[PDB]
């Protein structure tokens, strides 16, 4: 979704923002991986269980 | 600071009222190890055990 | 010599090295290093080869008197290198077209359209061509706009004084008269030459030379036709008349189509009852 | 937690210290990926994700 | 609160003993109470909060300063400070002012690296968004924590306190020794970390420091050249003095360039020069214009002969823009006929 | 001391009456800068100093390269003359001064870390956006440019008396944190 | 005041009112607190 948000302007193509912009959703694996083990409720969107 | 005003040059730190935590207990106890430290987000974590 | 801790805090450190005095600030190898050998060694090398690359670009831009066409010639040379890589690593041009007949086939050739289920199925193409090694470089401090210039040629200065004696402060014509420079840098050249010299510029504005050799250079070095104001004005009037006739014909065709649609609606109302 | 030029993390935050600091005991991810950076250039930048 | 029966307006104290904790008065003793009883635009601000969350978790800042930047952006949008931007520069500028409130280590290049925007336009919008402050009290003149936290990802040492404390000591002594006023805090951090690493028995490649510190290669060499110029650097090789006395003879080179300022190649209100007398002499007549005959009024225009050649040059060169303008007018007067 | 600033450049404009046209008379001349960009205006003889300024938007051309009001209105005397050489009205209406730039140096530059640490109500000192301090004086409406080098340069003023009252009222502030 | 014992090399450092709390040459983050110099009293029961 971030890639599709960037590639939508007549500017030069995405050289370094692909090299960057991985430590902007890097706090989605860490925060979720800590929250699901510090709470104990694992919401999954492909097996449909709690 | 419980609300959100602007950071004006008016006195924000104008009162330092006392709201500590107190040892509510039936019997007297002692303190053997008190430490002040840092957490993830650069704030003064303090742990004390009695 | 090598990386070894010779000495410190007493004198010039010399245990196993090639140093014989203090104040090693100039090149700043002193004791020894054991961190980031090759990835920091192959960074100034990459910067130096890119600077020599831009210098040989500036040298090649003198020959072909078209800047952006020299840039497209550079990318044409690198895509010649890309088709050389297509010869190296690998028909091969498996792509689509403006129509639906893409492949091999347009459809089945036995009895009818058999491969229309496969022809109706862009992102499967040839891309494994351009392979280049990686780095961990940087472009920070200030990146974006700028000006890559040089110490200017004195023959270019003589040509500029002869031009200003012949055809004066004409910024677009001066930018076209040097067709491998650019516009803002020659404006800085205008204010720089306006700074230092009153005598030859005053004699240049005294001269009033007629512009024939300037048009000679602009028609040879650019190979532009330069059709006169009567021919270009007649061509512009003919284009405007053709556009007005096309617009009037489109309006008349739209009115005829609306009349045909009204007649078809009246016929459908007559056939409904 | 490899970092295959230097050692594993060069700290890899110590466990009993991490229990008192109110930090999660962790070691990061390291991946290797391509791009489509230039018109004829593909980078192989080796980044971390969370 | 001052509701009582025997006294008025006294202090109070909830009980600690007997698990009873009622709010009671003093010096007579009356509970004086009962028992204790204990237990549209929002979518735009949501998009702004998600973008601020992205830039916050990308720029490695804590969670309270995210809410501080959020309430700062809310106050600024209540003052109607900007509209219609790409919002990357806006969120970066708001997080930059909320981040340069605190003494943490984030410069302009850490924000200019995101979205590949030039740093000067971001600073220009940062000085456009100060049309709300009229306070502008920012403690910005302390590059001391830059030395403390740049030395973690660059200049890796076994100790990292012996290089770092002497680095920040020498850098503050040099900044107080007239070498820092608008003089590149990241650059002086790189310079007084390369110098302190040179004091240590370990060397660095010069590219490795200037790569992640986002500073140029030539400017830090100019800095170290000025360190060689000012400090004698004979005692600096072995060990610095424990009692450093530095008084006088301290200047940036702007003082030198004003000391030479070329190259050879009784205050009174009436004694000040008045400026209205220059404008009062020359006439304000829109009809009188012929008093400038100095060979310039008779040399503006030439004849018709060497003018159609200029028209030929103009129509030959500046042709495509005129054709696109006339064709755009034809495109308009085509597509405005219908509805 | 009792030094005086020397001016650098002034920029103003003048309003004319009719609809101007500088596409044919300038075409019969020496120089013409036909601009395909936004500012479609030609310039003849830019180089001759304090005689000819540059581009007009709708006729109200700016003043470029003038210091005193003699040469400013003398150049403005030479502009409506060209517009009447075209054959138009060219009224000289509403000559209003908008910008007077002055530069000076007190030769003894001063510290700015204390002038930015304590006197932060009238200034927004930012180090590496631009090394010179931006001094926001509110009386009058003049944004001064205090420099680290000490060459004090003023801009944005409309009167010379405003420049004198802005520079005289800052010299005790320069003498407050005075370190040679 | 001589307190705030370290937890890695046990150094007696006295931090100021603004420190953003940090240790000494051990290179540590947390720190304990030294025992008070008063006279604690109780029976041996
Ligand atoms: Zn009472
Ligand atoms: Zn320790």
């Amino acid at each position: 979704l971030s890639i599709d948000k960037v590639l939508k302007k007549p500017n030069r193509a995405m050289e370094y923002d692909a090299l960057l912009s991985i430590n902007v959703h890097s706090n989605n694996i860490t925060s979720g991986l800590n929250r699901a083990i510090s709470t104990g409720n694992w919401s999954l969107k492909r097996f449909k269980m709690e | 600071s419980a609300d959100a005003p602007n950071p004006n040059n008016v006195n924000v730190q104008t009162q330092y009222r006392e709201a500590p935590v107190i040892y509510r207990g039936p019997e007297p106890s002692h303190i053997d190890q008190v430490m002040m430290s840092v957490s993830d987000n650069d704030q003064a974590l303090i742990k004390v055990l009695l | 010599k090598k990386v070894r801790d010779g000495e410190s805090a007493k004198y010039f450190i010399d245990e196993e090295n090639f140093t014989m005095a203090e104040l090693c600030k100039p090149n700043f190898p002193i004791g020894q290093i054991s961190e980031n050998f090759e990835k920091s060694k192959m960074a100034k090398k990459a910067k130096l080869e890119k600077r020599r690359h831009l210098r040989e670009l500036r040298m090649r831009a003198r020959q072909e008197f078209k800047p952006l066409h020299s840039l497209t010639k550079e990318e044409q040379e690198e895509e010649e290198e890309k088709r050389k890589e297509e010869r190296d690593k690998l028909e091969s041009d498996r792509k689509a077209h403006t129509a639906i007949q893409l492949k091999g086939t347009m459809a089945i050739d036995e009895e009818t359209m058999v491969v229309d289920r496969h022809k109706n199925a862009e992102n499967e193409y040839k891309e494994k061509v351009d392979e280049n090694p990686f780095a961990n470089l940087y472009n920070y401090g200030s990146y974006g706009r700028g000006s890559y210039t040089d110490p200017w040629t004195v023959e270019e200065m003589i040509k500029f004084y002869k031009a200003l004696s012949m055809w004066g402060t004409d910024f677009n014509l001066i930018s076209q008269l040097y067709p491998y420079r650019s516009r803002k840098q020659v404006k800085a050249k205008f204010v720089n030459e306006e700074k230092k010299r009153p005598i030859l510029i005053e004699l240049a504005l005294r001269s009033k030379l007629p512009p024939n050799f300037d048009e000679y250079c602009c028609e040879i070095k650019k190979n532009i036709g330069t059709v006169a104001d009567f021919n270009e004005k007649l061509i512009e009037l003919q284009n405007e008349h053709k556009h007005h006739m096309k617009e009037i014909e489109e309006a008349k065709n739209t009115a005829k189509e609306e009349d045909q649609t009204a007649q078809r609606l009246n016929d459908a109302n007559l056939n409904k009852k | 937690g490899k970092k295959s030029s230097s050692s594993t993390k060069d700290y890899l935050t110590p466990p009993h210290e991490c229990r008192l600091r109110d930090m999660t005991y962790s070691a990061p991810i390291y991946v290797d990926i391509e791009y489509t950076r230039g018109r004829n250039i593909i980078m192989h930048k080796d980044v971390e994700i969370g | 609160m001052p509701v009582c029966k025997n006294c008025h307006g006294t202090e109070f104290e909830r009980d600690l003993s007997n698990a009873n904790n009622d709010l009671v008065c003093k010096a007579c003793g009356v509970v004086s109470e009962d028992n204790p009883i204990v237990s549209s635009r929002e979518a735009t601000l949501n998009n702004a909060r998600r973008k601020l969350r992205a830039v916050s978790y990308a720029l490695h800042i804590p969670e309270y300063i995210t809410d501080a930047a959020f309430q700062w952006y809310k106050l600024a949008l209540a003052n109607n400070f900007v509209q219609g931007r790409r919002s990357q520069n806006v969120i970066a500028s708001c997080l930059y002012v909320a981040c340069r409130k605190e003494k943490t280590h984030h410069m302009l290049i850490d924000f200019s690296s995101r979205l590949q925007v030039s740093v000067y336009s971001i600073g220009a919008t940062f000085l456009k968004m100060v049309k709300k402050l009229h306070i502008t009290e920012l403690p910005l003149a302390d590059p001391s924590l830059f030395i403390q936290h740049f030395a973690e990802k660059l200049d890796l040492a076994d100790k990292k306190i012996k290089v770092v404390k002497d680095a920040v000591k020498l850098a503050q002594r040099m900044s107080k020794d007239w070498m820092f006023e608008g003089r590149r805090p990241a650059g002086i951090a790189g310079a007084c970390i390369l110098l302190a690493c040179r004091m240590n028995n370990l060397r660095r490649t010069h590219t490795e420091i200037v790569a992640v510190s986002h500073v140029a290669e030539e400017t830090l060499q100019q800095r170290l050249n000025e360190f060689k110029n000012t400090k004698a650097a004979k005692l600096s090789v072995q060990k610095f003095r424990e009692n450093d006395v530095e008084d006088g003879e301290a200047r940036p080179p702007s003082f030198v360039k004003n000391r030479k300022k070329e190259r050879k190649i009784p205050r009174n209100l009436h004694l000040l020069p008045t400026t209205d007398t220059y404008l009062s002499k020359v006439s304000d007549d829109p009809d009188n214009l012929e008093d400038v005959d100095d060979e310039e009024l008779n040399a503006h225009l030439l004849n018709e002969e060497a003018s159609k050649l200029k028209e030929r040059i103009w129509i030959g060169l500046n042709a495509d823009f005129l054709l696109e303008q006339e064709s755009k007018r034809l495109k308009q007067e085509a597509d405005i006929a219908t509805g | 001391s009792g030094i005086v600033p020397t001016l650098q450049n002034i920029v103003a404009t003048v309003t004319l009456g009719c609809r101007l046209d500088l596409k044919t008379v300038a075409l019969h001349a020496r120089n013409a800068e036909y601009n395909p960009k936004r500012f479609a205006a030609v310039i003849m003889r830019i180089r001759e100093p304090k005689t000819t300024a540059l581009i007009f938007a709708s006729g109200k051309m700016v003043v470029t390269g003038a210091k005193s009001e003699d040469d400013s209105k003398l150049a403005s005397r030479k502009y409506a003359r060209i517009i009447q050489k075209i054959g138009f009205a060219a009224k000289f209406t509403d000559f209003k001064i908008q910008n007077i730039v002055g530069s000076c140096d007190v030769k003894f530059p001063i510290r700015l870390e204390g002038l930015a640490f304590s006197h932060g109500t009238f200034s927004s000192y930012e180090p590496e956006l631009f090394p010179g301090l931006i001094y926001r004086m509110v009386k009058p409406k003049i944004v001064l440019l205090i420099f680290v080098s000490g060459k004090i340069v003023l801009t944005g003023a409309k009167q010379r008396e405003e420049i004198y009252q802005a520079f005289e009222a800052i010299y005790p502030v320069l003498s407050e944190f005075r370190k040679m | 005041t001589l307190k705030y014992i370290c937890a890695e090399c046990s150094s007696k450092l006295s931090l100021s009112r603004t420190d953003a709390v940090r240790c000494k040459d051990c290179g540590h983050r947390i720190l304990l607190k030294a025992r008070t110099k008063r006279l604690v009293q109780f029976e041996a029961r």
